């Protein structure tokens, strides 16, 4: 079916109609526009379709026909989101915010200012659906970047810098290999904007390496200035989570065939990591875990499977001029 | 401007934590000078009364939440203790004036034990405020 689709009930029709309100269409266009300039690729168009059989205020979001999210939206009302610090309760339909799962209440338009004073974040109905749609796009950035968009991006960059793309595909790397490398970049929220450095460093390591996972690692170090500034913008103190030195050598030994740890120690590794995100949060520091380069792909695939908000960077990617301090420890 | 207010929370956290460390440097100096007490006579009561009064000022500012003014009075409170360090006890100490000062020195100790207890709970509150403000920043970026 369609790559990105959204079905809506009849009460949401005005929100998706150029003949009247249509606040969603402008927001969806802005979502796809900023997503193309931030992450470096244009996401598929969103096919919006009315469904009078659906509930009046219900909407659905589908990816290749599979439902990836539902929810409600009431155009005349506001959603009062409780981030954990709000006080009291407000009359309305109690629900859950679609982005973070927090407790929320759909309040009448006459309670917006009272909600704000009580500590709620009040969000309009069209933004609730747009934010939910924008949230899922970022969550499935790697999936929405299929092989078609890989060829589409290649031809787009083959006209800007023809000398780099001509000698590359399919000579040193095939279209399948370049696609898998770019998928690994979007899978960890690193943008593929700088196609020069990606393809330049690909041509230097392709004749010696044909493994997509290995080529991805080299590319991330080539993109180290962008990866550093993405989570540590400016020139101040870099505050990262680290591994206990005893744990780092235990993990290096397990990969080197010296002996792995008990499966129960893995459960503590997940728990201690989640506690490290909370301790890092209390300090106002980014939720990034700095590990040895040999351990980065393993812990990235392992921790982010349960805690996707975690960012795993290698020591070879951070700029050598920054002042690094380990503010939290796992182990 | 959540990013600007978090910076203020971090700056006040380190300033209050530095004061809570210098609070222990003066807690050892006052406890030892307290046990050492168990015309120039007038300018000896005032040197120990200015310490007991400034420690009262810090405790009142801590109870009333005037943390910015509490950090301005820390300087004068530290200058006043060094004035007692430079000038020793006069030779003419009566049993009545020595034990009257011993009540003023004991007043600053009980004022610092409550001040440190309040200076600590502000650090505990600032850590919550920084954590809540960064979680609130994630909400504003998603819906903004």
């Amino acid at each position: 079916e369609d790559s990105l689709g959204m079905e809506v009930g009849y009460r949401l029709i005005p929100m998706v109609d150029f003949q009247q309100d249509g606040e969603l269409l402008g927001r969806i266009r802005s979502i796809r526009k900023k997503f193309a300039q931030d992450m470096g690729f244009l996401p598929p168009v969103v096919h919006i379709r009315d469904n009078m059989d659906l509930q009046p205020a219900r909407y659905r979001i589908l990816m290749k026909g599979v439902e990836i999210g539902s929810g409600d939206a009431y155009p005349g009302r506001w959603l009062a989101i409780n981030p954990g610090t709000a006080a009291g309760t407000l009359p309305g339909e109690k629900t859950v915010d679609p982005a973070f799962g927090l407790d929320a209440i759909w309040i009448e338009s006459a309670l917006k200012e009272q909600a704000q004073i009580q500590g709620f974040t009040v969000v309009e109905a069209s933004t609730v659906v747009a934010t939910h749609l924008n949230h899922l796009i970022g969550q499935f950035s790697a999936e929405l970047f299929g092989r078609q968009e890989a060829q589409q991006l290649l031809d787009r960059v083959s006209q800007e810098m023809p000398k780099l793309t001509e000698d590359l595909v399919p000579g040193v790397v095939t279209l399948t290999t370049l696609h898998k490398v770019l998928q690994n970049l979007l899978a960890e929220k690193v943008p593929i904007r700088d196609m020069r450095t990606i393809l330049e460093t690909l041509a230097e390591h392709a004749p010696l390496q044909s493994d997509p996972h290995e080529l991805t690692a080299v590319v991330r170090v080539a993109l180290g200035r962008a990866i550093t500034q993405q989570w540590f913008p400016g020139n101040e103190e870099v505050q990262v989570i680290g591994l206990d030195t005893a744990l780092e050598r235990l993990l290096l030994q397990a990969l080197q065939g010296g002996g792995g740890l008990e499966p129960g120690l893995a459960d503590r590794l997940l728990a201690q990591t989640q506690e490290a995100l909370s301790r890092q949060e209390m300090l106002g520091a980014p939720p990034v875990l700095l590990v040895n380069h040999a351990l980065r792909p393993l812990l990235s695939r392992f921790l982010r499977r349960s805690l996707p908000q975690l960012v795993v960077l290698s020591n070879l990617e951070l700029s050598d001029n920054r002042h690094i301090r380990m503010t939290a420890t796992i182990g | 401007s959540i990013d600007e207010t978090v910076a203020r929370y971090k700056a006040q956290f380190t300033q209050l934590d530095t004061m809570m460390s210098k609070l222990n440097n003066t807690s050892s100096y006052l406890t030892q000078q307290f046990t050492a007490m168990n015309t120039s006579t007038v300018e000896f009561i005032n040197r120990w009364q200015r310490i007991a009064l400034l420690s009262q000022s810090l405790l009142e500012l801590a109870q009333r939440g005037e943390w910015d003014l509490l950090l301005q009075q820390e300087v004068s409170y530290l200058q006043s203790i060094e004035t007692v360090m430079e000038k020793q006890t006069p030779p003419g100490i009566t049993r009545s004036i020595q034990d009257m000062v011993a009540g003023y020195i004991k007043q600053t100790l009980d004022n610092e034990q409550l001040l440190k207890g309040l200076l600590q709970q502000r650090l505990d509150e600032l850590s919550s405020l920084i954590g809540q403000s960064t979680r609130q920043k994630s909400l504003n970026n998603a819906y903004g």
